[PDB]
């Protein structure tokens, strides 16, 4: 059985064998949100009961937090002063089709809640929510002058 | 500008030539430009088309056509220089109206015709609808039907394909006249036949020595620019298809596989044909994929073609730099030739995914393939990620607990709760009766596994 402690046979709210935790990753700027949940997260991550269960996090809504941060009428700086410092790890990929801040506000949150696991059981996140124009999109941006 | 201009508008062919000359070699490697100049630019590119009207030698011809290319990079003083009979001039000038190629002297006019044309093009948006109603495409490809075989003519070829490959990427009604009421395929397929020198051996079959000398670079050039070009042309049409196009679409799937077992000049040219070539048969229709295999064997075939993408996709995964422009193509492609036909399948399985020996350590911790895309499925790409865990579904005829086996189930989360199947059970499509495939060693361990990581745990 699987829990979901978040908001085989799953249940809400000894037989356990993992958690399911879902938090909305565009709460940045709502009066925060995110400290909420990494609150409950360091409170339920670190308990003595669960000391050898497996937790599985989803981090949702991520084209909203794109827009948010395309939009720039709200800066994740005036939330969270430490981003400003910010460097990115070494394991990140560098994405050149892509706004270099939508890929450093996804790396810092995924680290926010990574740094309390790694600081025996595990943790897996994952992010959740077409070739063609992918493609068609680098065309047009590779595309030289002769 | 101003001295130029002063002596432009002199009569005698020699100034000129010297003083665009200069100009060209003082500005040759500019790429920004003042607003303080605008003025002076724009009156020295009025006065060339003015000069190009008369008929002057063709050392002039060619420095005027070196000038205005290099100041065609600026798009504020392409305003008043884009009406018709300036493109008339272009187009007479590259001998698309005087369709005759008997004469050797006149090819450079024609390179910098074209390349002026380009920029022109691509620059400017009234010349994009002055190009369809002149009826260019047409006139492109009866010069590449013209080009058929002769000899110094590639450069030409390699210019033609790349103002083919702009019109067809900018405008969309000149793309479906290339696709249907032109003939386009069976051109391209001819010129990219005769780039590979292929020779058949049955119907959808060619030679290969495998000791054979590499490609040459023009060569290289014809063949991407050729790629390039059908990509976009074969793109607008695919989720329509009859049985009258399926002897072309295996053609071309067969120049496609020769093209996948050989070498350019370096290693860059190498891995840019091959994802070139990628990137064109991800459009082609997938129940004409068949012929990518002859009767590395398996099952009394030929399977070095699949080895061939297996290898470019590992070495692309090993670099950590654009994920989503360079290894979702190859993996959809993977996935989709897996999915419908058999011997793929069952050739890629025991590649992939050998038969489980060691427990001990845990699916992202290593150095093999398994451990590359097990790692890759936990990626902040939406789309890397789907199509990493789909792959290795697929791979497992579609069952959970045999996804569950290789993978373990803190992996598998993001496509279990994508699909339904979060809760086990199996996909929609059948394969065929499941057989035992166990090592020893395993069924020993089984006992003692962790489903949520799987692995053996001390």
């Amino acid at each position: 059985r699987l829990l979901l402690l978040g908001a085989f046979h799953m249940f809400d709210v000894n037989d356990v064998t993992a958690i399911i935790f879902v938090v909305a990753s565009s709460s940045y700027n709502m009066v925060n949100r995110l400290q909420e949940a990494l609150n409950l997260f360091k409170s339920i991550w670190n308990n003595r009961w669960l000391r050898t269960i497996s937790v599985i996090l989803f981090l949702n809504k991520q084209d909203l937090l794109a827009e948010k941060v395309l939009a720039g009428k709200s800066k994740i700086e005036d939330y969270f002063p430490e981003f400003a410092r910010y460097t990115t790890p070494e394991d990140a990929t560098p994405e050149p089709g892509e706004d270099p801040r939508v890929t450093r506000a996804k790396y810092f949150i995924r680290d926010e809640f990574l740094r309390i696991s790694t600081a025996r059981h595990y943790c897996y996140p994952h992010f959740t929510c077409d070739c063609r124009d992918i493609i068609q999109r680098m065309h047009l941006r590779q595309y030289e002058l002769l | 500008e101003e001295r130029a201009l002063y002596i432009v508008r002199a009569g005698e062919a020699g100034a000129i030539e010297r003083v665009l000359r200069d100009y060209s070699d003082k500005h040759r490697a500019t790429f920004k430009f003042e607003s303080a100049d605008e003025d002076k630019r724009k009156k020295l590119c009025e006065g060339i088309f003015k000069v190009l009207v008369k008929e002057v030698p063709t050392t002039c011809q060619v420095s005027c056509l070196e000038v205005l290319r290099i100041l065609s990079r600026d798009k504020k003083i392409l305003v008043p220089v884009t009406t018709k009979e300036n493109m008339q001039i272009l187009l007479r000038l590259a001998k698309l109206h005087d369709d005759s190629l008997e004469k050797v002297s006149e090819f450079p006019v024609i390179v910098e015709s074209l390349k002026c044309l380009c920029n022109i093009v691509f620059n400017s948006q009234m010349a994009q609808q002055l190009s369809l109603e002149l009826n260019l495409a047409a006139k492109l490809c009866n010069l590449l039907r013209k080009c058929k075989d002769r000899k110094f003519i590639n450069d030409i070829k390699c210019f033609d394909l790349r103002l083919l490959f702009v019109l067809s990427l900018l405008h969309t009604d000149i793309r479906s006249q290339l696709r249907y009421e032109l003939q386009g395929l069976p051109l391209l397929t001819q010129i990219l036949e005769s780039a590979f020198s292929i020779k058949w051996t049955d119907e959808y079959e060619s030679a290969i020595d495998h000791n054979g000398p590499p490609l040459s670079p023009q060569e290289t050039d014809c063949a991407i620019e050729a790629l390039k070009a059908l990509f976009n042309v074969t793109v607008d049409s695919w989720k329509v298809h009859k049985e009258s196009d399926s002897h072309q679409f295996r053609v071309m799937a067969a120049v496609l596989r020769h093209c996948l077992l050989i070498v350019g000049p370096t290693e860059d040219k190498t891995e840019e044909l091959h994802s070139n070539a990628v990137n064109l048969l991800s459009n082609v229709p997938v129940s004409c994929l068949d012929v990518l295999i002859c009767p590395m064997v398996y099952n009394g075939m030929n399977m070095e073609a699949i080895h061939v993408l297996l290898n470019f996709m590992e070495k692309r995964i090993d670099k950590g730099s654009s994920y989503r422009e360079g290894l979702t193509p190859v993996l959809s492609l993977l996935t989709e030739c897996s999915r419908a036909h058999r011997n793929i399948r069952k050739f890629l399985k025991d590649q992939v995914l050998p038969p489980l020996r060691d427990v001990t350590n845990r699916p992202e911790v290593g150095s093999t393939v398994r451990n590359k895309l097990v790692r890759l499925m936990t990626h902040v790409d939406l789309g890397v990620k789907q199509i990493a865990a789909e792959f290795l579904f697929v791979l497992c005829k579609e069952r959970v607990d045999s996804l569950l086996k290789y993978t373990g189930y803190g992996n598998a989360a993001g496509l279990l709760a994508a699909r339904g199947l979060l809760a086990g059970g199996r996909g929609d499509n059948w394969y065929s009766e499941d057989e035992d495939t166990d090592t020893e060693e395993y069924k020993n361990a089984k006992p003692n596994i962790n489903l949520i990581t799987g692995h053996l745990e001390e």
